[PDB]
C-alpha cells in the first residue's frame, strides 16, 4: 500500500484521541481561573502533565512517514507540525535548569516590590502603586524615583539568568537546523510548496524597513507637538531640542501615549464625548452591553451566540470571598462550548472591549470546522485586527447615535473630528517606533552580534537614535532595564502587534469600499452591510490550511502589506499639525541629556 | 383491541449501541403513533416515498424497528445516497427505502459528569457494507503490509469511544434514533391502521 493513507488513518485517530484529553484540560484551567484553590491548581498540573505525556508518545512516532514522499499539502501541513523534537533534544539537566530559571523569573517579576529609601516600612507595588502614579502624578522627583527605584530593585536581579536563558534558547534552536532563536521566531511567516505565493524569513526584515521609512514624517510632526507642548507643561525641564525624558510619557516603559491627551488636547473647551452618563441614567447592565454588541455582528449576517454562551460565561465580578483574575480572555473548550471571562463594569472601554472578544469569538467559531491541528488563526495579528475593526467602526458617532445615546443635537465640527485624530494617533502611532526597536535589539542580541558589555549602551544609543528618547539616569552593565517588561520575561513576542497593526486599515478601507462608503475614513460604518460580512466570511472559514498570502489577496486584493491606507487615514491630522509646527524645531539633538547640563 | 409494544423501545434505559444495533420485528399488533408524543412531543419526523396521512389505512405483514445512538451532526447521514463513516461502515441504508426516520434529543439522560464511555462506534474497515448488514469483528485492522502482531504501529485497535458531557455543545450531544422498516409479503397480512 501506500504511505499516504498511513499517515491519514494515523492522524484520523490522533485527532479523536487528542479531543478529549483537550477537552478535560480546558475545563480545568477555565474551572481553576474562575475560583483559585488548592485542588484545582493539582488538577490542572495533573491534566498538563497528562496531556504532554500525550504529546510526547504521539511525537516520535511519525518520524515513520518521510515528507518528501507526501504530496497533498493538507497532510503535510498537518505532518510538518507533530515531527517537530522541541526542547526534547536538550538532556534532562538543562531542560530542567531552563525550567527553574523560567519558574525563578516569573516568580520574581510577579513578587516585586519597592519601599522607601528613608521610609522602610513604606512599601508599594507595581500594580496598584506605581502605575497609579505613573498616570496621575505630576511631579518630577517623584517620577524619577518611582521610575529609578523599581528598575535598579527588580533588572539587576535578572542579568545574569537571562545570560544562560539566551545560551540555552541558542542551543536549542541550532539543535533544530535553525540559525538561532530569533530564525525560529521568524518560522511563523515562512511558506514554501506554492509557486507565486512563496515567502521567506528573511524577506520579513526587508519589508518591515522599508515600511517603517514612510511612519518617519508624521512621527517627527507629532514629537514636535508632544514637546512644544511639554515644553509649556514643565519649563526648567524639557529641551527646546533634546528628546523627552523617558519618565514623561505617563507610564513606565514608555509604550502609550494615550495619557498625555489632557496635556496635548488643543481644544480643552470643546465637550468630548463620553457616554457613561447616558448609560448611567439609564440603568443599563452587561447583558444589555452584550445584547447591543450582537445585534451589531447579526446586522451584517453573522451567526448569533450559543445558548450555553450565556449560562456559562461570567460576565460579573462575584464579589465575595471568590477571587478571580479580571483580565478580558476568550476561552475555546472545544465540541462546541465557547465562553468568556471578564469582570465587565458600565464603561465605555468595557463596550470596546466586549465589543473586541465577540469579535475573537466570532472568528474561533468560524473555523471550527477544520481539522484539529488547522483550528488556527493563518496570522498572529488576524485575531487582533478582526477585533479592532470592530472597535473602530462601533466607535463612530454616528453608530452611538444611531441607538439613541447621543441626543441629535450634537453637532460634528472640525476641532472634534482633530481631537479625535490626535487621540487615535497617541495610541496607535506611539507603539510603532518602541515595539521596532525593540524586537530588532532583541533579534541582534539572540544572533550574537553584541556582546555583553554593549546590550545596555547600544540600547539607549538605539533609543535615542529612533524613538528620540534620553534616560534621565545613567545606568551601566549591572542594571537589565528590558527584563522589567512582561513579554520580555515572560518569552513572548512583539512584532504580532505591527502586523495587526498594518493589517488592520488594510481590511477597513476593503470593508468600506465594499459598502459604498464615501467622504473621509474615519466616518466609514459597516452596519446593515451583507456584502462586507459574506466577503469577510469567506476568508474567516480558511483558518490554518492556505497561506495568509492567499487570504489577504483574496481580501484586500494585495499580497505584501502595505502602508498607504493608514497615511490616508490619519491625513487630516497630517495636514493640520504642519500649520502649527511651523513655527516649531524639527528633528532631536542625540547629545542633550537631563543630566548632562 | 391490541396495541403494539412500542412503549418499550421508546422507553428503555439502554438504546442498542451503534456497532451492535439491535432488531425487533412487531406483527399482530395495531400500530398507534399517538403514544410517540408521550415520549416526546417534539420529533424529527421524517419518511419517505410515503406520508404520514395515508399510512393509517394501509396494512402490512411485519414491521422491523431499529435504535442506535449518534451525534447530532451525524444525523444527516442516515438517509439514501449519504455517505460518511457512519453510512458506509456501521449502518446503510438501501438506495430505495421506504420508511420514517425518529430522532430527539436525550442529552440529561445519558450525558454524564467524567464521560459516558459506554457507547462505541466503528471506523476502521477493509470495504464498505451492503445494504442492511450488521459486523460485531473484534480482529486488529491492519493498515500497512506487515503481519499483524499486536497493538502497535499500523494497528490499530477498530473500535472507539464517544464520551459525551451535559456541557458538549448541540452539536455533539447523543440523538436517540429509530428506524422503522414496512414490508410486504405474501402471507396475510397482520398490522392495519385503526378505524
Amino acid at each position: 500500500s501506500t504511505i499516504e493513507e498511513q499517515a491519514k488513518t494515523f492522524l484520523d485517530k490522533f485527532n479523536h484521541e487528542a479531543e478529549d484529553l483537550f477537552y478535560q484540560s480546558s475545563l480545568a484551567s477555565w474551572n481553576y481561573n474562575t475560583n483559585i484553590t488548592e485542588e484545582n491548581v493539582q488538577n490542572m498540573n495533573n491534566a498538563g502533565d497528562k496531556w504532554s505525556a500525550f504529546l510526547k508518545e504521539q511525537s516520535t512516532l511519525a518520524q515513520m512517514y518521510p515528507l518528501q514522499e507526501i504530496q497533498n499539502l493538507t497532510v503535510k501541513l498537518q505532518l510538518q507540525a507533530l515531527q517537530q523534537n522541541g526542547s526534547s533534544v536538550l538532556s534532562e539537566d538543562k531542560s530542567k535548569r531552563l525550567n527553574t530559571i523560567l519558574n525563578t523569573m516569573s516568580t520574581i517579576y510577579s513578587t516585586g516590590k519597592v519601599c522607601n529609601p528613608d521610609n522602610p516600612q513604606e512599601c508599594l507595588l507595581l500594580e496598584p502603586g506605581l502605575n497609579e502614579i505613573m498616570a496621575n502624578s505630576l511631579d518630577y522627583n517623584e517620577r524619577l524615583w518611582a521610575w529609578e527605584s523599581w528598575r535598579s530593585e527588580v533588572g539587576k536581579q535578572l542579568r545574569p539568568l537571562y545570560e544562560e536563558y539566551v545560551v540555552l534558547k541558542n542551543e536549542m534552536a541550532r539543535a533544530n537546523h535553525y540559525e538561532d532563536y530569533g530564525d525560529y521566531w521568524r518560522g511563523d511567516y515562512e511558506v514554501n510548496g506554492v509557486d507565486g505565493y512563496d515567502y521567506s524569513r528573511g524577506q520579513l526584515i526587508e519589508d518591515v524597513e522599508h515600511t517603517f521609512e514612510e511612519i518617519k514624517p508624521l512621527y517627527e510632526h507629532l514629537h514636535a507637538y508632544v514637546r512644544a507642548k511639554l515644553m509649556n507643561a514643565y519649563p526648567s525641564y524639557i529641551s527646546p531640542i533634546g528628546c523627552l525624558p523617558a519618565h514623561l510619557l505617563g507610564d513606565m516603559w514608555g509604550r502609550f501615549w494615550t495619557n498625555l491627551y489632557s496635556l496635548t488636547v488643543p481644544f480643552g473647551q470643546k465637550p468630548n464625548i463620553d457616554v457613561t452618563d447616558a448609560m448611567v441614567d439609564q440603568a443599563w447592565d452587561a447583558q444589555r452591553i452584550f445584547k447591543e454588541a450582537e445585534k451589531f455582528f447579526v446586522s451584517v449576517g453573522l451567526p448569533n451566540m450559543t445558548q450555553g454562551f450565556w449560562e456559562n460565561s461570567m460576565l460579573t465580578d462575584p464579589g465575595n470571598v471568590q477571587k478571580a483574575v479580571c483580565h478580558p480572555t476568550a476561552w475555546d473548550l472545544g465540541k462546541g462550548d465557547f465562553r468568556i471571562l471578564m469582570c465587565t463594569k458600565v464603561t465605555m472601554d468595557d463596550f470596546l472591549t466586549a465589543h473586541h472578544e465577540m469579535g475573537h469569538i466570532q472568528y474561533d467559531m468560524a473555523y471550527a470546522a477544520q481539522p484539529f491541528l488547522l483550528r488556527n488563526g493563518a496570522n498572529e495579528g488576524f485575531h487582533e485586527a478582526v477585533g479592532e475593526i470592530m472597535s473602530l467602526s462601533a466607535a463612530t458617532p454616528k453608530h452611538l447615535k444611531s441607538i439613541g445615546l447621543l441626543s441629535p443635537d450634537f453637532q460634528e465640527d472640525n476641532e472634534t473630528e482633530i481631537n479625535f485624530l490626535l487621540k487615535q494617533a497617541l495610541t496607535i502611532v506611539g507603539t510603532l517606533p518602541f515595539t521596532y526597536m525593540l524586537e530588532k535589539w532583541r533579534w541582534m542580541v539572540f544572533k550574537g552580534e553584541i556582546p555583553k558589555d554593549q546590550w545596555m549602551k547600544k540600547w539607549w544609543e538605539m533609543k535615542r537614535e529612533i524613538v528620540g528618547v534620553v534616560e534621565p539616569v545613567p545606568h551601566d552593565e549591572t542594571y537589565c532595564d528590558p527584563a522589567s517588561l512582561f513579554h520580555v520575561s515572560n518569552d513572548y513576542s512583539f512584532i504580532r502587534y505591527y502586523t495587526r497593526t498594518l493589517y488592520q486599515f488594510q481590511f477597513q478601507e476593503a470593508l468600506c469600499q465594499a459598502a459604498k462608503h464615501e467622504g473621509p475614513l474615519h466616518k466609514c460604518d459597516i452596519s446593515n452591510s451583507t456584502e462586507a460580512g459574506q466577503k469577510l466570511f469567506n476568508m474567516l472559514r480558511l483558518g490554518k490550511s492556505e497561506p495568509w498570502t492567499l487570504a489577504l489577496e483574496n481580501v484586500v486584493g494585495a499580497k505584501n502589506m502595505n502602508v498607504r491606507p493608514l497615511l490616508n487615514y490619519f491625513e487630516p491630522l497630517f495636514t493640520w499639525l504642519k500649520d502649527q509646527n511651523k513655527n516649531s524645531f524639527v528633528g532631536w539633538s542625540t547629545d542633550w541629556s537631563p543630566y548632562a547640563d | 383491541t391490541n396495541l403494539c409494544p412500542f412503549h418499550e423501545v421508546f422507553n428503555a434505559t439502554r438504546f442498542a449501541s451503534v456497532y451492535a444495533w439491535n432488531r425487533t420485528r412487531i406483527s399482530n399488533c395495531v400500530a398507534d403513533y399517538s403514544v410517540l408524543y408521550n415520549f416526546a412531543p417534539f420529533f424529527a419526523f421524517k419518511c419517505y416515498g410515503v406520508s404520514p396521512t395515508k399510512l393509517n389505512d394501509l396494512c402490512f405483514t411485519n414491521v422491523y424497528a431499529d435504535s442506535f445512538v449518534i451525534k447530532g451532526n451525524e444525523v444527516s447521514q442516515i438517509a439514501p445516497g449519504q455517505t460518511g463513516n457512519i453510512a458506509d461502515y456501521n449502518y446503510k441504508l438501501p438506495d430505495d427505502f421506504t420508511g420514517c426516520v425518529i430522532a430527539w434529543n436525550s442529552n440529561k439522560l445519558d450525558s454524564k459528569h467524567s464521560g459516558n464511555y459506554d457507547y462505541w462506534y466503528r471506523l476502521f474497515r477493509k470495504s464498505k457494507l451492503k445494504p442492511f448488514e450488521r459486523d460485531i469483528s473484534t480482529e486488529i485492522y491492519q493498515a500497512g503490509n506487515k503481519p499483524c502482531k499486536g497493538k502497535g504501529p499500523n494497528c490499530y485497535f477498530p473500535l472507539q469511544s464517544y464520551g459525551f458531557r451535559p456541557t458538549y455543545g448541540v452539536g455533539h450531544q447523543p440523538y436517540r434514533v429509530v428506524v422503522l422498516s414496512f414490508e410486504l409479503l405474501h402471507a396475510p397480512a397482520t398490522v392495519c391502521g385503526p378505524k
